């Protein structure tokens, strides 16, 4: 029996593997059912460490950690893929994932259509029909950039030297094809 | 059918969970199981000029008790070798050590503890 | 009159001491440096110094305080009680936990047992010179070497007539009084040893050869921790039992940039 440490949010349901935003290959999410929010599970993992917990070892020496995660990074992974195959569709039809079944959940978040009106154009008489805007993500992805350059400054971790530092890490949660055309922007 | 990829958290153990002593350890131990912690390591533990002193297989550790940040809290969870996890403990801090000093400010383990503050304006709503 | 220090909690150093005589102050001294507890797995390593005038020397042959391997632990208290009435005669002792012989050993930086053996000669030999003692010759018992040892010595102390010998306890009598200071504080430190562990005897001289030493070794062993504090870790005797009895353990001696410099990555698994 393997012991996991864990630094959940104060507040705090399942563990669910999604698709990777940016690798597009597995990823451990933690989903609450009640309150219908998303969190990432990321670990730390470093050579030589081991946990004491109580009366017992643990050979690790591993710590996760679950933090929320903007839901429309996963849901832009579905809509870009679709993008490429034809025009407007709806949203039953977008977030289709054989390899990864546990997309469904993204389909019942609260607020979807505040969210989507970010990253995509939309047709339909109140449906409802979703298509990629390449020109709304960009201006989105602009203002996280914006976003997280205000919590590095804050945070004190290390303009244009922590522009370029907010673009590398907003460009692990978006596809290598997206990077490129925020830093042209 | 889709429950293949989900494992279920019991939320009732949660609540029910006392607080469990954590300890950081600069080597890594391939076992796996109980020991007598409270026998060998904890009786052992003495208050230096640094921080923390004691000894591990005749190596001197010494560490200072590292503080959850405020907004998170600390769970323990146990997994089978449907799928079920239950978190067993709870923790407030824990004990880090390092190989005869206390690790440097520069420290992964420190670095890794910052992540939830960021994380938590980075994901949230633009206006 | 006693050494009742030993009877709390070791895990370091612990340093015992006479009351420095007042002729000491005056009169040019003599110094007498030996040890005892250098070979065993089990136990602490005790370091002795005994300090007299120059005029009182004969005085200090008067007393039989000749040193034995015959000597009865009993026979050693009456000897080393025997200069504790004595109006001249002085000592200093330096009880080495096997805890700090283990740690020193097998540091980040190895500190050799001999390092540490000799640096807490020099030690009470200084720290007789700073409580106000008049060394003007010191005599060594050695092992080894002495020639080394004695230019070591001669180094650190410019001003003091250094003589390292072997057997130097046999041929002089201040080396052979250090002796019964160094044997009855060890005989003392292990009989009344405080002991940090949570768990409770005969375990024999203490020595690598002897069999019940052995015998209680292979009994004591933990697959986790390995050994009680009371074990030195750093001797082979103790490494090879770890190394077959008990578990492995690995020592750091033995994506984006920010994920990459605090040691994260996403959960692909539990």
């Amino acid at each position: 029996m393997r012991q996991h440490v864990f630094l959940v949010s104060e507040y705090l349901l399942m563990f669910v593997k999604l698709v990777n935003p940016c690798s597009g290959e597995g990823a451990i999410y933690l989903f609450n059912m009640c309150l219908q929010q998303l969190f990432e599970v990321k670990v730390f993992k470093e050579k030589h460490h081991s946990w004491f917990i109580n009366q017992s070892v643990q050979s690790g020496g591993l710590l996760h950690f679950a933090t929320p995660v903007d839901p429309l990074f996963l849901l832009l992974h579905y809509l870009i893929k679709a993008d490429k195959e034809g025009k407007f569709q709806p949203l039953d039809q977008v977030v289709v994932d054989n390899v990864f079944p546990n997309c469904i959940l993204l389909l019942k978040l609260p607020g979807l259509e505040k969210l989507l009106h970010h990253v995509t154009e939309e047709k339909g008489n109140p449906k409802k029909y979703y298509k990629y805007s390449k020109e709304k993500t960009l201006k989105w992805l602009e203002k996280k950039v914006n976003q997280t350059v205000a919590a590095l400054k804050t945070n004190n971790v290390n303009e244009e030297d922590y522009i370029r530092y907010a673009h590398g890490l907003i460009s692990d949660y978006i596809p290598k094809e997206l990077s490129d055309d925020l830093s042209k922007y | 059918a889709i429950e293949r990829h989900r494992v279920h958290l019991r939320s009732a153990t949660l609540r029910d969970a006392v607080p469990a002593t954590l300890h950081l350890l600069p080597c890594e131990v391939a076992v796996d199981g109980p020991a007598p912690v409270g026998r060998f390591f904890t009786p052992a533990i003495r208050q230096g000029p640094e921080g923390l002193e004691v000894s591990f297989r005749g190596r001197c550790l010494r560490g200072e008790e590292v503080a959850v940040p405020p907004g998170l809290v600390g769970y323990v969870m146990v997994t089978e070798e449907d799928r079920f996890i239950g978190a067993t403990a709870n923790f407030s801090r824990f004990t880090l050590w390092g190989l005869e000093t206390i690790p440097g400010p520069d420290a992964k383990v420190r670095g890794a503890l910052t992540w939830p503050s960021l994380a938590a304006a980075i994901h949230a709503q633009v206006p | 009159m006693d050494l009742s220090e030993l009877e709390r909690d070791n895990t370091g150093r612990c340093r015992l001491s006479s009351p420095v005589p007042a002729v000491c102050r005056k009169e040019p001294c003599v110094l007498g440096v030996d040890e005892a507890g250098r070979g065993p797995v089990l136990g602490p390593m005790v370091y002795a110094i005994c300090y007299c005038p120059l005029p009182r020397l004969a005085d200090l042959e008067a007393l039989k305080v000749a040193d034995s391997k015959t000597l009865l632990e009993s026979e050693r208290e009456r000897l080393f009680a025997k200069m504790e009435d004595t109006d001249f005669v002085g000592w200093a002792l330096d009880v080495l936990s096997p805890n700090l012989i283990s740690t020193s050993m097998l540091g980040r930086v190895k500190y050799n047992l001999n390092s540490l053996s000799h640096d807490t000669a020099t030690g009470l030999i200084q720290y007789a010179l700073d409580q106000g003692v008049n060394v003007t010759q010191v005599f060594v018992d050695t092992v080894g070497m002495p020639e080394t040892y004695q230019a070591r010595l001669q180094q650190s102390f410019p001003g003091i007539e250094v003589t390292v010998k072997a057997k130097a306890d046999a041929l002089y009598p201040v080396v052979s009084a250090a002796s019964i200071c160094a044997k009855v504080a060890r005989d003392q430190a292990v009989k009344k040893w405080q002991f940090v562990e949570k768990l409770q005897t005969d375990y024999g001289s203490g020595y690598p050869n002897d069999p019940k030493t052995k015998a209680w070794l292979k009994e004591h062993v933990e697959p986790v921790f390995g050994f009680p504090q009371f074990v030195r870790f750093s001797w082979r005797t103790a490494q090879t039992i770890l190394e077959k009895e008990a578990e492995d353990v690995i020592w750091e001696d033995s994506s984006h940039r920010y994920f990459l410099e605090r040691g994260l990555e996403s959960a692909t698994s539990l």
